[PDB]
């Protein structure tokens, strides 16, 4: 959060890549901070979170570690979308019957 | 239901699932949710004629 | 008593399907909200909020 | 009741206001931080949820902490603190220097596991009571030689104030510190404080094996839930949520008896030597009937006999299941014969043996409207009933016909069958594997199974399939991960009650561990039924045979035990009577020669002076001398009780006080209470050994023999 902060103070008003965000066009400022700030913490194939952040950032570029903890919920989240849809179509037949 | 009656019991069916939709940061008419649960209150149980 | 339409933004007409709009309007978002754990075996995740 | 103390409540008072304080904090903060994570995240649907269910969790374990935050503290040699609560505060500005320790932190250990004998680098242990966010009071121990000011409701530290005293502290050691993880006894003569012993050795027990007994719970059997109050007070994790609590009486789920048959029937229904009657009863219902039972039968005119009713009934004890499981194999049988005898009957001059297709097939017909048949099933219900305990033991006391064939004494007739006493809770909870379950089938329940099932895979089908996807590239579907029988379990209720209700209303639960108190009362089939729901055989069995008052109760150790742990289960023996003045002892040893000419009186430390006085009471003047006790001991410091047949409005019947300890103590009219069944004697000495400070006697005429020292 403090990296965020200082982050978002750091960045002038019209520069591009703040600009595309305050404008409300697109990507937040949690993006913009995992690209040019710090990643953060990264979850556990079983949902923990791993207490070594990745302090590294995707404009510096991740080390082998770091990369390899960071693709656990980059692949989870591709099961979880796809199950996801399972429960909201249940509940829409339900409420349209 | 049994304490208030029909109409306290919808409007906090309404309330409860407002609520629920809006700490979750989504935004749906009450009317919509009040269209769903018009129904769940359609039946009256008899016990003598 | 249903009121003024939301697509339309004029008073609903007569013979409109208003439960499948509401009925599609409340599910549609169900996937932002939070769920049961996907994982198979644990503990009840329903012990916390 | 010092003034110091006070000083040093108030501070204590205060600090935990400050911890409690600092967890309200957190809490808001965790609040907050919660409520912007449901509402904007802005990351991936993963780490949202991870954020999401993480905050949760705190929020849900500070509200848990929120009841009964700090246990106590720790006095270290080194004279620091360090404090005990349900969680670990720490202050981040200060180098996350401890405030508070979670109990399961290892420097927490010495709290559960130090003693006076071994102190684990440790001077005082402090106990808080608390009622909410407020402690009410706290209790010191100390882990040596102790000197008399510190202040502690049981008073352990002045009594001991008051070597042998070294011989005390690590024979209390060895039983607390015993690795036997098994059936462990301990007993001790009234004034040793096995009390204190034995919650030390649970709470060190449960502590050291908590991950091994996490799940499975803990019960405990005794006369009073102090145990459950001293383990609530001290592993509330495993108190609130995972222990249970029974009496002999409440051993049945949802059955709750008080009422106590007499001093004979219970015997004889708390002893082994039964069970071979309840057998023989469920053996008594397989009845024959005296005349033939016309079957009535639609276009045949069947009858069923004595002679085949006696085979099947043979056949289905030839089985050896248990009776509503057997049922099946009585009904079968006595279904063939009929069936048979009946297409004999049908079958006449055109049908004699066509065993091929036509026989059989007329059986098939016959068996299918035989098995519909009313008067058919009445008859099979009148002969080999469907029983359940109650409907056993009822008719068995009721009928004084059962009784005499089963080899049951008359004893135990009653003609108010149902009315149940402690001494059948044990027989009905048998009767349960006797008699068996019916294994009837669950239609109902499976149909909505099966209806869910065909909804969710109706949903499942609704979702568009891999063939007609537009996305821009494939892409893992629902269908792919789970299927339809997933999906309907997945919005099922799924109740998820607590251990303490989950385990409590099971009849079959397997607890793994179990707590004795006052375990001389317990009858042998009471014993049976305890090790039948403790499979570990891990036990702390708690009392002393020479208080018991019931004819059922322990008569030595080894005679209930050996049958399950012949030599396993390992007796510790405390020796020091120093709790009671040795006045008290003095005459209590009178009182325990009755039952053995040497007995073991403890020798007794602690010598006080302020002997103990006895009173005559004439010319209606008992009422008074109670009213005057009650009157004096009230601005004498502690607790004072007083002790008498109920026929005395103002006394306690001796059994009530069994486990409990009093300043002052009155025993009213001890002739009365002499007479008072088998026992008598053993209640005049247990209402004898409660006294601490001052023991008082009311007596109408002359003392009695043993009485006749004070
Ligand atoms: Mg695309």
């Amino acid at each position: 959060e403090e990296v965020g902060k200082a982050l978002e103070e750091f960045y002038p008003a019209d520069n591009p890549i703040i600009t595309i965000v305050k404008s409300g066009a697109t990507g937040n400022l949690t993006q913009t901070r995992t690209l040019a700030g710090m990643k953060g913490l990264v979850t556990n194939p079983k949902g923990e979170f791993i207490p070594r952040p990745i302090k590294s950032s995707f404009r510096e570029g991740l080390t082998v570690l770091e990369y390899f903890i960071n693709t656990h919920g980059a692949r989870k989240g591709l099961a979880d979308t796809a199950l996801r849809t399972a429960d909201s179509g249940y509940l829409t037949r339900r409420l349209v019957d | 239901l049994r304490v208030q009656g029909p109409r306290e019991v919808q409007i906090h069916l309404v309330k409860e699932v407002q609520e629920v939709y809006r700490a979750q940061g989504v935004s749906i008419h009450d009317k919509h949710i009040e269209v769903i649960v018009r129904q769940m209150l359609r039946r009256v149980t008899i016990i003598d004629s | 008593c249903y009121g003024r339409s939301m697509a339309t933004g004029k008073l609903v007409d007569i013979g409109e399907a208003v439960g499948i709009v509401a009925a599609q309007s409340i599910g549609e978002p169900g996937t932002q909200l939070t769920m049961r754990t996907f994982h198979q075996g644990g503990v009840t995740g329903g012990a916390d909020i | 009741s010092g003034r110091d103390y006070e000083d040093e409540l108030q501070s204590e008072r205060d600090y935990v206001a400050g911890l409690y304080a600092r967890l309200d904090a957190e809490r808001a903060q965790s609040q907050r931080r919660y409520a912007a994570a449901l509402r904007e995240h802005g990351g991936t649907a993963v780490e949202r949820d991870a954020e999401v269910r993480a905050l949760a969790k705190d929020i849900a374990r500070l509200n848990v902490a929120d009841n009964g935050l700090c246990f106590g503290r720790l006095d270290t040699l080194d004279d620091a603190r360090l404090y005990i609560g349900r969680l670990g505060i720490f202050d981040r500005d200060n180098d996350f220097e401890p405030l508070l320790l979670d109990w399961r932190a290892p420097m927490a250990r010495p709290f559960y596991v130090a003693t006076a004998a071994n102190p684990e680098n440790m001077r005082r242990r402090r106990q808080f009571h608390t009622l909410g966010r407020k402690v009410v009071d706290f209790t010191d121990e100390i882990l040596g030689r102790p000197t008399g000011a510190e202040h502690d409701a049981t008073n352990d530290a002045a009594l001991l104030a008051a070597d042998i005293v070294a011989t005390i502290q690590a024979e209390q050691d060895q039983v607390i510190r015993l690795d036997h993880t098994g059936v462990l006894v301990i007993e001790g003569g009234p004034g040793t404080g096995k009390t204190v012993v034995a919650l030390h050795r649970v709470a060190y027990l449960l502590y050291t094996y908590r991950k091994q007994m996490e799940r499975h719970g803990v019960l405990v059997v005794g006369p009073t839930p102090a145990f459950l109050d001293h383990i609530g007070r001290v592993l509330p994790s495993l108190g609130e949520s995972d222990a249970v609590f029974m009496t002999p009486g409440d051993f049945v789920p949802g059955l709750h008896v008080t009422a106590e048959d007499t001093p004979e029937a219970a015997e004889v229904k708390g002893s082994l030597k039964i069970l071979d009657v309840l057998k023989a009863a469920v053996a008594d219902r397989q009845e024959l009937p005296s005349e033939p039972i016309p079957i009535d039968l639609s276009d045949v005119t069947m009858r069923i006999d004595a002679e085949t009713a006696k085979w099947a009934r043979d056949e289905a004890r030839k089985t050896g299941l248990p009776h509503n499981e057997a049922r099946a194999e009585f009904v079968d049988v006595v279904t063939y014969v009929v069936t048979e005898r009946a297409v004999a009957r049908i079958g006449r001059g055109w049908l004699t043996r066509d065993d091929k297709h036509a026989w059989e097939k007329m059986r098939a017909d016959v068996v299918g409207e035989l098995e519909d048949h009313e008067q058919f099933n009445a008859a099979l219900d009148a002969l080999w009933p469907i029983l359940t305990p109650e409907d056993v033991l009822a008719q068995l006391y009721t009928s004084h016909e059962r009784l005499r064939a089963a080899g049951a004494p008359e004893c135990l007739w009653r003609a108010d069958g149902e009315a149940w006493t402690v001494s059948d809770v044990p027989l009905l909870d048998e009767l349960v594997d006797l008699l068996g379950r019916n294994k009837a089938a669950d239609e109902a329940a499976e149909r909505e199974r099966r209806e869910e099932e065909a909804y969710a895979a109706g949903v499942l089908d609704l979702m568009v399939d891999r063939e007609d996807l537009m996305d821009d590239e494939d892409h893992l579907l629902a269908q792919d991960l789970i299927d339809a029988e997933e999906l309907a379990d997945r919005f099922k209720e799924q109740d998820n009650r607590e251990l303490s209700e989950r385990a409590a209303a099971d009849r079959e639960w397997t607890y793994g561990h179990v707590v004795v108190d006052e375990a001389q009362e317990l009858s042998e089939m009471d014993w049976r039924l305890l090790m039948r729901r403790c499979p570990r055989r891990s036990f702390t069995i708690v009392g002393d045979l020479a208080q018991r008052r019931s004819p059922a109760g322990a008569r030595s150790w080894g005679a209930m035990l050996d049958s399950y742990v012949p030599g396993r289960w390992v007796y510790k023996s405390l020796s020091v009577n120093y709790r009671t003045p040795a006045e008290i002892m003095a005459v209590a040893a009178a009182v325990l020669a009755e039952f053995a000419p040497d007995a073991t009186p403890p020798d007794s430390v602690r010598a006080c002076g302020v002997a103990p006085w006895a009173r005559q009471v004439t010319d209606d003047d008992i009422a008074s001398a109670i009213a005057e006790f009650v009157s004096e001991e009230a601005g004498r410091e502690g607790t004072s009780v007083v002790i008498g047949p109920p026929d005395v409005p103002g006394t306690v019947p001796p059994s009530e006080t069994k486990g409990l300890e009093f300043d002052a103590v009155l025993v009213v009219e001890p002739e009365r209470i002499l007479a008072d069944g088998p026992r008598g004697a053993a209640e005049l000495y247990v209402a004898l050994t409660r006294a601490t400070q001052r023991l008082g006697v009311l007596y109408r005429d002359a003392l009695p023999q043993a009485l006749a020292g004070l």
